RNA sequence: CGUCGCUAGUACCGAUUGAAUGGCUUAGUG
């Protein structure tokens, strides 16, 4: 067959990933799914696009849906971009190189937040896997990681390499000592979940699920072993919804600290720290007011503490925007004015500039300098059509109608409309028809660039589907009104000719390429086929478990394929109304299934974001191509069949176009290494007068003892038995050095005693023959220290038991 | 005296003589101990006809309330906006 | 859910909840949305007539047919504030214990472990503290710390040492802890502590077994003087 | 967890026929068409069920004893007719039964009276049903007007269906032998259902059958009959004891029915009585 | 021996193991069943010649 | 000793002109 692949993707400015900003008023780099886009704020269009590679639909592309980049984080000085993907792989990028600088895969979940250190060597990585792994770009490895947090990493702050603060989704904030790799102290950031953190100077502010935002102080040199991060007060903000991101600004000349809090609702609420002598002036004033009120000195002091948070900071402005913001960034700083960039859930980027002087801003409301909507669509595409001439793509969603040229991938014409459900496009590229849920039928002409005629009362209910005859004279409408209505064009306006009653509402309408007959879907799970010339019922198609979502008619017109929410795609023979075969293609509901023109084969798209190619003759999936991260709402095929387009809830539009050591033996080796080492250490010291042990990070005597401890007991006696004498002499040297270290002896005395007795018993004749006078001293010394150790434990045992029974006797006498 | 189960619900005490309070265990050790328990428990004429009823597929059981259910005890077997949206 | 007839029904918490007085004398609180008895309040032994609520049910008064007036007052936030505070103390203690063990301040770690009831940390604090001692019983400060334990803490400690003693690999640690306590407390006082003697009962047999052991390991030791005296010849 | 559910609906606590001719006769008199689905009540071991399955497109067996259902299952397992048998276990008087053209039943005698009307009230009822009843209950169904056994049950069933005797079954034909004799009858439900209110027909039939051998006029002399009927007239006016007395007097006099006995009355006689009260505004039920 | 090959061959076609695993068309599975059954019957590993007498019998049933 | 599961709970993402309440407000009554 002929393989299919995805050539070029568009239609989305960026996904729900953080905004990354570079000055230029500024330029913003925001990513779309796996690819990265750069949008200049002044122009409103992208300067350039950064794409990883591995185009979707290619053989080398992985079957499973690709992971989008959740978090983009940049360092200007190195000119490098860190990309965090859903799977967990972190890819280092350079905007100039246009490729991946470095690939890091150590996180099992998506990366929550990121940070380049100023040096650029270390990149702090935070993931939802509850682990912070500090990644070294120049080292190409993770030097270490932090695991104490029990929930996802909502934020972290590391300006100084020495110390680190991290805040978790659970709500516990834990200061970290990096060199020791342990958390210094733990306090709850909030009773609820903590999602936002920000450190500046001594000041620490955190926001939780509740409205109130908590102010903290941290004294890095306190070293009190307690109260390292402490709260003075909590100030209640207006928005009950939390703040995902907190970023601050100060101007050194101004000496004023402004900041925003990016909330999960559209409004971003902002706050400003008051200037200290003004706070001092306010403190004096409030003391005055209290004296006129008559409060006592103790009362006067009390009110200062409660209002102390109010003394510190005040709101300079609350900025409100048209669309919900996924992320925001502090772009520009100036005492004269502030300018901010924010990326919206509706895929449009808004940028606001506000001037202020002294306490409050001059402008009562924020003003938007620029926007990015030319390439942006506010709502997901419900219905897509391909132009007959094949050089125009018609895109329809709520309150918007977009036409996209194939080569440019840029919107040539934008049309205002209603909640359009289905889109249809007449032959010759003159007109397009849109059907709204409100009941109105909207007709536009590309040359007019405006609506010709609207019939609000065409259908009282929603026009859930629409189709045209091959001649195009008759327009077939299927609506929730339970009646199929036929509209005939006249010269241009539409007039109603005939209506067909039906028992249920119409889900879809499909007119055959030959125009002989019309197929109708209904809610009762049944498909019906009517003769178009006579409007007489011809045959039904029964047995579907759930309603059919789409109906398509093959070019030969002998077979139709019904796609239904039951997740089974069924092909039906019209000549006699039989189902030739049924396939469970997708794990979720199948929206649309389209015959390839002049081919029995068909594409299919479903809620679970899987789009598949199926052969009519083989009746099996030709190719499984997975590109979207969300439900693929609709699919349209070119007249030639060269290219096919799909739309997903992500707002992205994709164009698809065809191209061994034995027990005891290890003890022998371990003994040689350590005894070689201890002989050296003694050898080196007398003169003054290996790699494995370093990795073990234990003493040469300690390393062997782990080996001895490692040996299983049942094989231990045989291990000693096979052991030659020359190594037994080494093993006696081992004990003496172990015996020198008193701490290790008592920890493992019982095991050492049994081994020594077995060896001496098993080599008593060999031992006695040896004439080494030094060997006397080794056996003598081990004896004296062994006796003290054994006697000590015995004396403690006999001491305890004797008094232990004494207690029993005394209790008996009392109760007896 | 013989070591038994933990008296406190929040602790695990093995026969080894070691007690394990749940709070101090790290997540990884919590997982294996759960798996360790799993292996321990894993190894640890009317009936003859009832399996025949469950063996057969073409048997429908009617309860007192009148509903039809299979032998296993499970019931043997729309909004326009939801289906299309 | 009411065992006897319900004679008063009044809404509280705005729409959210309804309180019902039953002829059993039982005042039941229900969630209107889910219709489930959240709480069952029993302050009367007789059947009820009057159920007056104030401040959206923050204050509830129920009168008994006997002539007893019983007043309930809302304390949900009060209870929630309490548990919140204890969690703050518990998390602080858990961290501080961890810091001390890394630092090696076994004495402070010892106190925290007993309060938090952490056996492994109680194992590690004593085990490696003994190791430092090996390099009166444990050390002057920790020995003093052992002296100050209250009756409840002593019983908790003795519950462990019993469980420690039975295993030969760990009896060594427990005995020294027993040694310190007998050496740093009035032995008379230890006997009055209820339940101590039954703990004392289990330690004795295992102590004797370990005493027969070790003595035997001692006994095998003059295999080495048999080596010395023999080759001296 | 089969025991979990089957034990929740049953506790797991009958005279079995041993005469092959009656089973052969019952199936033979059914005259089963090849394109008919049969509801079989009381399959028992399956001796009747297997024969029906041979000549039936489908057979739906309904059983009360989980013991006996399995023996049906074992008998038919791995057979060409296995696909054509569906066994419903449990009470079937409460469940809405499926479509069926013929009903062959070794019916439990306890549910004999409910069963006969469930078929009659079954929407689109079976065209013919071979039911096996006892002599006493069956003879009431077959009882004709003027006979000793003529009763309300006969009057009610006869107008919604025709019942005909097939054969007599002796108590020896079963073991352990029942204390009562047995019989087989054929019930043919009328299509279309005679358009008379189910309640009204019962209402008139009941008040006159309180004493079947007593005059109809006397049956309306009871004080409660006037009170229950008087309020029924108050219902007619909403959407007077002397008046309803007089109205009853005219009806029984004009129809010449006030001096005869319910035990000696035909369908037409009651229908005429049913009309004459409707004209004067009296509705029974 | 032969058992080990059976599990591996079945597993390669997806004939064994849990189906609801998170993180092949059925008819082709049936085709695999036929291939597995015929392949693991050496009598009908392969047997030496002359073991079976199917050809002699079938030729005769034709007669 | 591991990986993936199943159950309970906590929160998260956006679609279901999601639905239902209330605050203000356009316009029409009053």
């Amino acid at each position: 067959y002929q393989r299919f692949e995805q050539a070029a993707a568009f239609g989305v400015i960026a996904s729900n990933a953080n905004c990354v900003w570079i000055p230029a008023p500024g330029q913003l780099i925001t990513s779309a799914l796996e690819d990265v886009n750069i949008w200049d704020i002044k122009t409103g269009d992208l300067v350039s696009k950064l794409s990883d590679g591995l185009p979707p639909g290619a053989s080398d592309a992985r079957g499973a849906k690709p992971a989008e980049c959740t978090y983009l984080e940049a360092h200007k000085d190195t000119d490098l971009l860190a990309v965090g993907y859903a799977d967990g792989v972190i890819k280092v990028w350079d905007l100039m190189s246009k490729t991946v600088l470095l690939n890091f895969n150590g996180h099992k979940a998506a990366i929550t937040l990121l940070q380049f250190d100023g040096t650029g060597t270390r990149l702090i990585s935070g993931s939802k896997d509850s682990n912070i792994i500090v990644w070294d770009l120049v080292g190409e490895v993770g030097l270490y990681k932090l695991r104490s947090h029990k929930d996802s990493i909502t934020g972290f702050w590391c300006q100084g390499e020495d110390w680190l603060i991290s805040t978790s989704k659970d709500g516990m904030i834990k200061l970290w000592d990096l060199k020791t790799h342990q958390c210094i102290e733990t306090h709850i950031a909030h009773t609820g979940e903590c999602w936002g953190l920000a450190v500046k100077d001594d000041l620490l502010i955190t926001t939780g699920t509740d409205s109130q935002v908590k102010i903290w102080k941290l004294d890095i040199e306190n070293d009190k072993m307690g109260g390292k991060l402490t709260e003075m007060g909590i100030f209640e903000k207006q928005s009950k919804q939390r703040g995902l991101k907190i970023e601050f600004i100060t101007n050194s000349s101004d000496k004023t600290s402004f900041f925003y809090i990016q909330n999960a609702d559209k409004t971003i609420e902002t706050f400003r720290i008051r200037k200290e002598e003004e706070i001092a002036r306010g403190l004096k004033k409030r003391e005055k007011r209290l004296k006129e009120k008559g409060l006592t000195e103790e009362e006067i002091a009390k009110s200062i503490k409660e209002s102390y948070s109010s003394f510190i900071l005040h709101p300079f402005q609350t900025i409100r925007s048209l669309y919900k913001i996924k992320s925001a960034s502090w772009t520009t700083v100036s005492s004269s004015k502030l300018e901010l960039v924010l990326t919206t859930s509706s895929n449009t980027i808004e940028y606001y500039s506000i001037p202020y002087e002294k306490r409050d801003p001059t402008s009562p409301a924020p003003l938007k300098t620029h926007t990015i909507e030319l390439q942006g669509q506010r709502t997901d595409v419900r219905s897509i059509d391909i132009s007959d001439d094949n050089k125009l793509l018609a895109t329809a969603s709520n309150g918007s109608l977009k036409i996209w040229n194939i080569k440019t991938h840029k919107c040539i014409r934008t049309f205002e409309c209603g909640y359009a459900l289905t889109c249809k496009f007449l032959p010759g590229g003159l007109l397009v028809i849109l059907g709204t849920r409100n009941g109105e039928l909207q007709l536009f002409d590309l040359a007019s660039s405006s609506l010709l005629d609207t019939i609000e009362d065409a259908h009282d209910a929603a026009i859930w589907s629409l189709d045209l005859t091959s001649d195009g004279k008759r327009l077939v409408t299927g609506s929730a009104d339970k009646t199929v209505k036929f509209w005939d064009f006249k010269v241009l306006k539409l007039h109603h000719d005939t209506t067909l009653e039906l028992t249920d509402d119409i889900l879809c309408v499909r007119v055959s390429p030959d125009d002989r007959y019309l197929a109708i879907s209904l809610l009762d799970n049944t498909v019906k086929v009517f003769f178009l010339d006579s409007m007489k019922f011809y045959l039904s198609l029964y047995g579907h478990k759930l309603p059919v979502l789409s109906i398509d008619i093959s070019f030969d017109s002998k077979m139709i394929i019904t796609s239904s929410a039951d997740k089974n795609i069924k092909i039906w023979g019209l000549d006699f109304g039989d189902c030739h075969k049924s396939l469970f293609a997708h794990q979720d509901s199948i929206m649309n299934v389209k015959f390839l023109p002049q081919s029995h084969n068909f594409f299919s798209c479903s809620k679970d974001a899987v789009v598949k190619y199926w052969d009519g003759e083989k009746f099996e999936c030709i190719q499984k191509l997975y590109a979207h991260q969300s439900e693929v709402w609709a699919l349209a095929v070119a007249t030639d069949g060269g290219f096919v387009v799909s739309s997903s809830h992500d707002h992205s539009i994709r164009i698809w176009e065809e191209t061994s050591l034995k027990a005891g033996e290890r003890l022998m080796e371990a003994l040689d290494l350590g005894i070689a080492e201890i002989e050296g250490l003694e050898a080196y010291n007398r003169d003054m007068k290996n790699a494995v042990l370093i990795a073990v990070n234990k003493t040469p005597e300690q390393y062997i003892m782990d080996t001895l401890l490692r040996i299983r007991m049942s094989q231990l006696e045989d291990a000693l038995m096979v052991m030659p004498f020359s190594y037994v002499l080494k093993f006696l040297k081992f004990i003496d050095t172990v015996m020198q270290n008193k701490t290790l002896l008592h920890s493992h005395l019982p095991l050492i005693c049994k081994n020594l007795f077995f060896i001496i018993k098993f080599n008593h004749k060999e031992l006695v023959s040896q004439k080494n006078e030094e060997l006397k001293l080794q056996i003598n010394r081990v004896k004296t220290e062994l006796r003290s150790a054994l006697k000590s434990t015995e004396d403690d045992l006999g001491f305890n038991v004797q008094g232990l029974k004494f207690v029993k006797q005394q209790w008996n006498l009392r109760h007896n | 005296y013989n070591v038994g189960k933990a008296e406190k619900d929040g602790e695990i005490r093995l026969k080894n003589g070691v007690a394990m309070s749940k709070e101090e265990l790290t997540r990884e050790d919590k997982n294996r101990l759960r798996r360790a328990l799993k292996r321990k428990r894993s190894k640890a004429k009317r009936n003859d006809v009832v399996d025949t009823l469950s063996k057969a597929k073409n048997i429908t059981v009617i309860n007192q309330k009148g509903e039809k259910k299979d032998v296993s005890g499970k019931t043997k077997k729309p909004d326009s906006t939801n289906i299309k949206l | 859910g009411h065992t006897n007839a319900v004679q008063r029904c009044s809404f509280i918490n705005k729409q959210k909840q309804l309180i019902s007085c039953g002829a059993d004398g039982l005042i039941k609180i229900w969630d209107c949305s889910s219709g489930e008895c959240l709480k069952t309040l029993d302050g009367h032994n007789n059947r009820l007539w009057a159920l007056s609520t104030m401040n959206d049910g923050d204050m509830i008064v129920s009168a008994d047919a006997d002539g007893v007036f019983q007043f309930w007052k809302d304390c949900t936030e009060q209870e929630i504030e309490e548990e919140q505070e204890k969690a703050k103390l518990q998390v602080e203690q858990e961290q501080s214990l961890q810091n001390y063990m890394s630092k090696g301040d076994w004495t402070n770690a010892f106190l925290l472990a007993m309060t938090l009831d952490h056996p492994m940390r109680l194992f590690n604090v004593l085990k490696r503290a003994l190791g430092e001692s090996r390099s009166v019983i444990f050390n002057e400060e920790l020995d003093q710390a052992i002296s100050i334990l209250n009756d409840e803490q002593l019983i908790l400690l003795m519950k462990r040492c019993r469980d420690w003693n039975t295993n030969a690999k760990t009896h060594t640690i427990a005995q020294r802890t027993i040694r310190c306590i007998l050496m740093h407390h009035n032995i008379a006082k230890l006997s009055e502590i209820p339940g101590m003697v039954k703990i004392v009962d289990a330690i004795i047999p295992y102590t004797q077994r370990h005493f027969t052991r070790v003595d035997n390991l001692v006994e095998q030791s003059y295999i080495l003087d048999y080596a010395l005296v023999e080759m001296d010849k | 967890s089969a025991e979990k559910h089957l034990s929740s609906v049953f506790k797991f606590n009958q005279h079995i026929l041993k005469n092959p001719l009656v089973a052969q006769g019952i199936v033979d008199k059914a005259q089963i068409r090849p394109s008919d689905v049969v509801l079989e009540v009381g399959p028992g071991t399956g001796n009747l069920t297997v024969r029906i399955l041979e000549q039936a497109k489908n057979v739906v067996a309904v059983e009360m004893d989980p013991r006996m259902a399995a023996e049906l299952t074992k008998r038919v397992r791995g057979t060409p007719v296995e696909k054509k048998l569906e066994i419903m276990l449990g009470d079937f008087m409460k469940t809405e039964l499926p479509y069926f053209d013929i009903c062959i039943s070794n019916t439990p005698y306890q549910i004999s009276s409910p069963l006969v009307f469930k078929l009659i009230n079954q929407p689109r009822p079976p065209r013919v049903s071979i039911l096996m009843f006892q002599r006493e209950f069956a003879l009431r169904l077959l009882a004709r007007p003027g006979d000793s056994l003529y009763c309300r049950l006969s009057a009610n069933v006869q107008m919604w269906a025709n019942v005909t005797h097939i054969m007599k079954v002796g108590k020896n034909n079963f073991r352990p032998p029942p204390q009562v004799e047995s019989s087989v009858v054929r019930l043919e439900i009328k299509n279309p259902r005679p358009q008379v209110d189910y309640n009204e027909w019962d209402g008139l039939l009941r008040i006159v059958f309180v004493r079947k051998n007593r005059t109809i006029s006397a049956g309306f002399k009871s004080t409660t009959v006037m009170d229950i009927l008087e309020k029924n007239y108050k219902t007619f006016l909403a959407m007077m004891h002397d008046v309803v007395k007089e109205k009853i007097d005219t009806v029984l006099k004009e129809t010449d029915l006030g001096d005869k006995r319910a035990g000696k009355c035909d369908q037409n006689d009651f229908l005429r009585l049913l009309y004459a009260f409707h004209q004067v505004g009296i509705h029974f039920s | 021996s032969q058992l080990k090959n059976l599990k591996a061959a079945l597993k390669a076609r997806g004939l064994t193991g849990q189906t609801n695993v998170k993180s092949y068309d059925r008819e082709e599975k049936k085709k695999a069943i036929a291939e597995i059954r015929e392949e693991f019957n050496p009598f009908e590993a392969v047997g030496k010649p002359g073991i079976s007498k199917q050809i002699g019998e079938e030729q005769r049933k034709r007669a």
